[PDB]
RNA sequence: GGAGCUGUAAGUAAGCUAUGAUCCAGAGAUUUCCGAAUGGGGGAACCCAAUAUCUUUUAUAGGAUAUUACUUUUCAGUGAAUACAUAGCUGAUUAGAGGUAGACGCAGAGAACUGAAACAUCUUAGUACCUGCAGGAAGAGAAAGAAAAUUCGAUUCCCUGAGUAGCGGCGAGCGAAACGGGAAGAGCCCAAACCAACAAGCUUGUUGGGGUUGUAGGACUCCGAUAUGGUAGUCUGUUAGUAUAGUUGAAGGAUUUGGAAAAUUCCGCUAAAGAGGGUGAAAGCCCCGUAGACGAAAUGCUGACAACACCUAGGAGGAUCCUGAGUACGGCGGAACACGAGAAAUUCCGUCGGAAUCCGCGGGGACCAUCCCGCAAGGCUAAAUACUCCCUAGUGACCGAUAGUGAACCAGUACCGUGAGGGAAAGGUGAAAAGCACCCCGGAAGGGGAGUGAAAUAGAUCCUGAAACCGUGUGCCUACAA
RNA sequence: GUAUGAGUAGCGAAAGACAGGUGAGAAUCCUGUCCACCGUAUGACUAAGGUUUCCUGGGGAAGGCUCGUCCGCCCAGGGUUAGUCGGGACCUAAGCCGAGGCCGAUAGGCGUAGGCGAUGGACAACAGGUUGAUAUUCCUGUACCAGUUGUUUUUGUUUGA
RNA sequence: CUUCUAGUGAGAAAACAACUGCCCGUACCGUAAACCGACACAGGUAGUCGAGGAGAGUAUCCUAAGGUGAGCGAGCGAACU
């Protein structure tokens, strides 16, 4: 969350944003196939991505 | 809305006239509020609903917030609402007896 | 863009599944990715080698529901061919 | 433009008058003449009406 | 703000939310590509680059980031014919391009149909259109004025003068201004003379000081004052208010009809609230509101306060000096003044000629004299005035689906045209989908039952359901009639 | 909006026949056989143009001048694979744009350098196979063009390849 | 593109091995029912290939490869056109 990613640093903020795509990356695929449950769990990785970048720049 | 989801409310006016009953689902878009076993209906329903019969069901179907009001727990008598701020916190509170909620 | 961006969802049909049978998968690809991109972030993405890269553009269907009528979005398609001696993409 | 470039002559639209006093449009120009002269110290050629030319402040080099 | 929420838009599916979501307001971040489009190109939303850094590969290929249009200002460097230089070229720097609001303003250019019962002067009309420049307003504005009551004292706009004075193939028509009454009100800066500084080439350019006028002013020379007042200045602060979300906000139960009460009847209650809207029919007391009270973290805007900043002198003498030149004015040719060359002022443009300067100059409708009024050829200036693409809150003896915007509805859409361009039709089930489970005929469509509903001849071509038109049934008549 | 003409004109150049099948339903759809038509075309390629009309599976509301079980229609999925083919990263014609520039009430007109611009010039791969739908594009086989890294063998290092 | 020097130059060439090579189009119709003619319209639509007998021939008749039976029919066999 919000507070979280003020917590963590920037390099540490440029690895989970790095993270965060390869997880978004998966989900497409899963949801391309059937395998996908989650669905809203994209919604919520790209919002993550969003607040991280947001982060980012304000710094 | 003035009246709340879990509230115990009174019907004022409609066929259901002085019944009462717990507010199953509020909806403040729509000013519209479903109290159980008010406004039932009988609904022809085809078996594409996971019942493999259709059937006729019977639902609660909403009705206007304006013709119910809320039931007094302290008092068990339906009664208006205003809003007094009581130790910081902002609640309701019947005219009639000054209960809160 | 961004590698994980290039590459958007694979392509599963019966033309697909055939060649993957040859060994080649079919990706829809971000419209701008040229095909040495889309080997690099297929590179990137699966540890495979790459051995060649078809890309294809598919133009907007024309469709209509009710009385709306518009187009699907415009596609990139991309075939890649990995060399022998590569592990498999496994969907 | 073909403009006086000192007094700021250009050509404007006049009349033309018969004896029957019938009116139709006629374009009346300034005496305009390319002349070298020295703008900022540097000579350069540029339209000047005669009537700026008259007084003789204008260098005509 | 406090309980639901993931739009229209149902449905599934998956989720978020008192750890305060969705939602509302202020601020901020991201904001692909085209488009003035500006690295170059281009058939817009596409293509191809150079330079520098970074990244993928063993490496080439590949990717990301930043800069790179043209012109204007300024500076610097380089640098031709040519010696000096300039011109060019390179870099940096500076501010422009384009669009609008089909409105309002100023200017350039500028019709015809039409009227004259024809038509050329004239009128339509300096209108329509085109173009440039703008500002929130613009334009005008501080007397070379209006007058001749003796006076007034910048400009603008309104009423009036007045359809008057006048203009006009003296036709058709066009048509003032001053006085008077009002809205609003505000006055100021230079050039010049003179002094000082600077540089060059005693004057001759720059800077500063000085001066801004007609009851003539200023310089200059004497004196005396170094105040008194003001501002049409500032992202200077402080403060108050206000705009952009919101909070609170009185008072009704029964009775009869009805599917449903707000309607009827009976008793009540509130009102700084009986504006309005919704609710199963018509509600002061059911809901949203209204009167009233209250409220702003953030950003705007306004007013005040202070701060800073900038303007601000009195009296006396003229000996001399200054007071806007190719200007004023005149000829010629046009144009604007209500005024069409007319006796023609006044103002403007093109061309040519061409003054005086305080014992001077301009105007007072040709012109001269006297008298009176004013002081051009430099600039700026708020308010009253004009308009509304927009945003907010309202209003209507304004329209109510062939009306009202073309467009109440996915409308400048469908459609038409190569293109500019032209341009539609189309609102209403029910209180609530309770949108007809199930059965029967049928392949379906569509019906008949059975149900929902107060009502289904309210069944989605759905409120009402007219006429034309079509059809069924029949009480009377009709196959010797024009 | 609905009539009248009126159940009238028309149903747009030509050969179809029968058997079987499917289907609620068949002159009209499918299969078969014979017959007939075009054959410097009514065949096979392609440019432009159209822009999914292509393939598969469903459907018979509307469209098809009849019918329709069918379709270039409707519904749902799917389909276009390039270093060598055409175009661009190559060249230019006509023409067009046009830095400065010339000209001009405004707007703008013209035009140099420089560019754009093919219908032309230059340019490396062909045969076969494969799918329901693509193929000098995928696959098989065998090539060619441009270039990078490496190994080796040669040869030049400033009278210098 | 091939030469010439001017310039530039410490590395070039040959063989071999391995490897790299971007963007747009690619479906389908195309002397037509898919384009231009409002139509599934007797019209128009550039270029290539376009066979055999007789034949000078791409004429003409009948055929090959290949394609096609034309999107209303069944009767009757009057006038009239
Ligand atoms: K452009
Ligand atoms: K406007
Ligand atoms: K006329
Ligand atoms: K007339
Ligand atoms: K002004
Ligand atoms: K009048
Ligand atoms: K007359
Ligand atoms: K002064
Ligand atoms: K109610
Ligand atoms: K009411
Ligand atoms: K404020
Ligand atoms: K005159
Ligand atoms: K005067
Ligand atoms: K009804
Ligand atoms: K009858
Ligand atoms: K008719
Ligand atoms: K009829
Ligand atoms: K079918
Ligand atoms: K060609
Ligand atoms: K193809
Ligand atoms: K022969
Ligand atoms: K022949
Ligand atoms: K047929
Ligand atoms: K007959
Ligand atoms: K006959
Ligand atoms: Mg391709
Ligand atoms: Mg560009
Ligand atoms: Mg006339
Ligand atoms: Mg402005
Ligand atoms: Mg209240
Ligand atoms: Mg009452
Ligand atoms: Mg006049
Ligand atoms: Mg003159
Ligand atoms: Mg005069
Ligand atoms: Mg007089
Ligand atoms: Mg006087
Ligand atoms: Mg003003
Ligand atoms: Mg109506
Ligand atoms: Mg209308
Ligand atoms: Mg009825
Ligand atoms: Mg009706
Ligand atoms: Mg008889
Ligand atoms: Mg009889
Ligand atoms: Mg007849
Ligand atoms: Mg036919
Ligand atoms: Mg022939
Ligand atoms: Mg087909
Ligand atoms: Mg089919
Ligand atoms: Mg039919
Ligand atoms: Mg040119
Ligand atoms: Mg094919
Ligand atoms: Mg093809």
């Amino acid at each position: 969350k919000v507070k979280e990613i003020r917590e963590l640093t920037t390099a540490e903020m440029l690895d989970k944003e790095k993270q965060l795509k390869e997880e978004l990356f998966n989900l497409r695929f899963q949801l391309a196939t059937g395998q996908l449950e989650n669905t809203a769990r994209i919604k919520e990785v790209r919002q993550s991505i969003a607040r991280i970048k947001t982060v980012l720049r304000e710094q | 809305m003035f009246v709340k989801k879990g509230d115990k409310v009174k019907v004022i006016t409609g066929k259901d006239k002085n019944k009462e009953g717990v507010v199953l689902a509020a909806f403040p878009k729509q000013d519209k509020v479903i109290v159980e076993g008010v406004n039932v209906v009988k609904k022809h329903q085809k078996p594409n609903q996971a019942a493999p019969q259709g059937g006729i069901l019977e639902v609660e179907a909403p009705i206007h917030v304006s013709n119910v009001m809320v039931i007094d727990p302290s008092n068990g008598e339906a009664t208006k609402v205003a809003f007094k701020e009581v130790d910081g916190k902002k609640v309701r509170v019947s005219k009639k007896t000054g209960e809160v909620l | 863009m961004e590698l994980l961006d290039v590459i958007k969802r694979p392509v599963i049909t019966e033309k697909s599944m055939l060649a993957m049978d040859e060994k080649k998968y079919t990706f829809e690809v971000d419209t701008r990715a040229n095909k040495t991109l889309v080997k690099q972030a297929v590179e990137s993405a699966f540890d495979v080698k790459v051995a060649n890269v078809n890309i294809l553009n598919v133009r907007p269907k024309f469709k209509r529901m009710g009385k709306y009528a518009g187009y699907t979005k415009k596609r990139r398609k991309a075939i890649v061919t990995l060399t022998e001696d590569s592990k498999e993409i496994q969907l | 433009a073909k403009v006086c470039y000192f007094t700021g002559r250009k050509t404007s639209s006049g009349n033309n008058r018969s004896h029957a006093m019938n009116s139709t449009k006629r374009t009346v120009k300034p005496n305009l003449q390319k002349v070298r002269v020295l703008i900022d110290g540097k000579p350069k050629k540029v339209w000047v009406s005669t009537r700026a030319l008259k007084s003789g402040k204008i260098e005509r080099v």
